[PDB]
């Protein structure tokens, strides 16, 4: 893996 | 009242509904985890990261069913797609839900990035899921996608071992109609060499990031991350005839929006  | 709602300072009617509503949610992100269950549940509940969902690898039963982790109200967004662009949009958090898949993804093993495969009990799990997310908000099938879709440069989950093909059978994700990739394939061998800049037009139409200044190195990763989803049987970044005629037959079934 995720990735704001 | 009839239609009437009260508030400090005003009185709200809603008795008139406008035809133009359509949900703030478009887009399924799906991402592997690179990780195992606790240590990533941990990291996508602190301040950095986060997704709507965490899969285990082998989800645990109760009353039947398997059990699948809500980290997010799908109504907010998760900090899960990062800087992305698909189809025109970016900023993909603002509108996806990400489900996260416990997967340890690649493993650099004799130089050979190796993958590992999905757990056919993670999969069973994240269908009944994905088909609930997919009829609540009307999710287009081009619009079911894998990070590395969205943000190609920077991430490859969840990678080319994700059982794609697999899920567009259960109504789950665009897939090209096979007569109509040998129509487009139009003779050539699959591999048979194609004009690099004439695939990236098709991709970034069919939603890809493609940026008008980029190196061969940048290229190929778009056009990986390409075949990682729609040709996983080689995925080495170079345009071929059947990387276009796949990419021609998607744009022809689910368009560009």
């Amino acid at each position: 893996x995720a990735x704001k | 009242e009839k239609g009437i709602v009260e508030k400090e300072g005003y009185q709200l009617d809603t008795r008139r509904q406008a035809q133009a509503a359509y949900p703030r949610i478009k887009v399924l992100v799906i991402h592997y985890t690179a990780d195992d269950f606790d240590s990533s549940l941990a990291t996508l509940t602190d301040k950095q990261v986060s997704s709507h969902y965490l899969v285990p690898a082998v989800p645990p039963r109760y009353n039947g069913k398997p059990r699948i982790w809500q980290l997010v109200p799908e109504q907010e967004l998760a900090w899960h797609a990062g800087i992305s662009a698909w189809r025109g949009a970016t900023r993909l958090n603002d509108t996806s839900i990400g489900i996260e898949l416990e997967n340890r993804g690649w493993q650099k093993s004799a130089g050979v990035k190796y993958f590992a495969p999905f757990e056919p009990a993670q999969i069973q799990a994240l269908i009944p899921l994905a088909k609930d997310i997919i009829a609540r908000y009307h999710i287009k099938p081009e619009n079911v996608v894998a990070h590395a879709d969205i943000a190609p440069q920077r991430k490859d989950d969840p990678g080319p071992l994700f059982p794609w093909q697999q899920l567009a059978q259960q109504g789950i994700g665009a897939w090209p109609d096979a007569q109509r990739v040998n129509f487009y394939l139009a003779g050539r061998a699959p591999h048979t060499p194609v004009d690099t800049a004439s695939l990236l037009e098709l991709l970034a139409r069919y939603g890809y990031d493609v940026k008008p200044d980029m190196t061969p190195r940048e290229q190929r990763r778009v056009i990986m991350a390409f075949q990682m989803h729609f040709r996983p049987t080689l995925y080495n970044g170079e345009a071929d005839a059947e990387t276009q005629a796949i990419a021609e037959a998607l744009l022809e079934k689910y368009g560009q929006d």
